């Protein structure tokens, strides 16, 4: 049969910058078969380009596609935030449709230091017997933050869980949760909660506290 | 031409799968009619097509147990998978394609439904429980107060939150969720407003399980 090979898995470029996003085809193929999709975070693919280089209607003109044979290629002239997304070639050959593997489009942006918030749990939660105490990292970059949690002023390990958003479509940057998880018992032996947050753009480790009596 | 697949979002082990894709503001007759899935954060597969007129083709990996149906009285076209395992846990999509109405033209998937997320696993189904997240001077800086919701032990996936029942869109983030230890999963919802706004305006959550079936609506107040 015939495969596709996409490449690089993976893209950082800032917005501005042109993006090269390179399809090859194990075998040649016709330029009528090959198409480009975009995907955007948690939503369906659309498509982007059809017949190796015509765009589909509405498309921006800053996408256009190129190529033959075996070595194709898409381009964003000038990469923009919304551009984030993993983009996906396919063929049709002997009856069968094939994707490639997919370019991830990361953008490059300037550092920016995450707001943090915390969140005591709330009294119902605790009248089923359970604590979870939330810790909002919110809009930061780079993604690599480090989270601990700290009970009375004592390091906690294994009973929080940590989550984090894709980049956002507009400004680039992360959010990211931490989920302190405690039992009402355990929760009403101690008072005082701290999330320390240790981001790249923080000057000193950020700490958000409160006692459990507000 | 807009494209809703619908079905359950949970199968049994050994079970066969059956979803439906309705078409609207287009006609199924003249048509391809694609399957396509897609694992959790992983690749797109073709399933195979549907030709109006009854005509199907399906991938070799799957072919043994696909079956493409169409039903052109009501502009509909369903797939069905036969014995799931969890390796057919994927994001099922329908597309109209790739092969073009007019015999020359070009080969594409297009238009594309908005996918259906489908688990097979012999665990039940759990509505979720939602607590808010409170705003408080410790969720403050300067004029924005961040708040929101906590959607605590459903199964499986996946669980939809909207604010102000869509009318606040800005500012929001959804995390994804996580399983907890339980075997359950575990998402909070947050979105950042207008401090000065805490008094007047008001703030609830929209949480969606598609799954249980379930539908809470939660007001987050300081």
């Amino acid at each position: 049969e015939i495969v596709l090979t996409q490449s690089p898995g993976t893209l950082s470029l800032s917005a501005g910058e042109r993006a090269t996003l390179s399809c090859r085809a194990s075998q040649s193929v016709s330029s009528r078969y090959l198409a480009w999709y975009q995907q955007k975070p948690g939503q369906a693919p659309r498509l982007l380009i059809y017949g190796a280089s015509s765009r589909a209607t509405g498309i921006p003109d800053r996408f256009s596609g190129s190529g033959s044979g075996t070595d194709f290629t898409l381009t964003i002239s000038r990469v923009e935030p919304e551009d984030f997304a993993v983009y996906y070639c396919q063929q049709y050959d002997n009856s069968v449709c094939t994707f490639g593997q997919g370019t991830k489009l990361e953008i490059k942006r300037t550092v920016a230091a995450p707001s943090v918030f915390i969140f005591p749990p709330s009294d119902e939660q605790l009248k089923s017997g359970t604590a979870s105490v939330v810790c909002l990292l919110n809009n930061f970059y780079p993604r690599e933050a480090k989270v601990q949690w700290k009970v009375d002023n004592a390091l906690q390990s294994g009973n929080s869980q940590e989550s984090v958003t894709e980049q956002d479509s507009k400004d680039s940057t992360y959010s990211l949760s931490s989920t302190l998880t405690l039992s009402k018992a355990d929760y009403e032996k101690h008072k005082v909660y701290a999330c320390e947050v240790t981001h790249q753009g923080l000057s000193s480790p950020v700490t958000k506290s409160f006692n459990r009596g507000e | 031409v807009q494209l809703q697949e619908s079905g359950p979002g949970l199968v049994k082990p050994s079970e066969t799968l059956s979803l439906t894709c309705t078409v609207s503001g287009g006609s199924i007759s003249s048509h391809y009619w694609s399957w396509i899935r897609q694992s959790p954060g992983k690749g797109l597969q073709w399933i195979g097509y549907i030709y109006y007129s009854g005509s199907t083709n399906y991938s070799p990996s799957l072919k043994s147990r696909v079956t493409i149906s169409v039903e052109t009285a009501k502009n509909q076209f369903s797939l069905k998978l036969t014995s799931m395992t969890a390796a057919d846990t994927a994001v099922y999509y329908c597309a109209r394609g790739p092969v073009p109405a007019v015999f020359y033209g070009d080969y594409r998937l297009d238009p594309w439904g908005q996918g259906t997320l489908v688990t097979v696993s012999s665990a039940s189904t759990k509505g979720p429980s939602v607590f808010p997240l409170a705003p408080s001077s410790k969720s403050t800086s300067g004029g924005t107060a961040a708040l929101g919701c906590l959607v605590k032990d459903y199964f499986p996936e996946p669980v939809t939150v909207s604010w102000n029942s869509g009318a606040l869109t800005s500012g929001v983030h959804t995390f994804p969720a996580v399983l907890q230890s339980s075997g359950l999963y575990s998402l909070s919802s947050v979105v950042t407003v207008p401090s000065s706004s805490l008094g007047t305006q008001t703030y609830i959550c929209n949480v969606n399980h598609k799954p249980s079936n379930t539908k809470v609506d939660k007001k987050v107040e300081p």
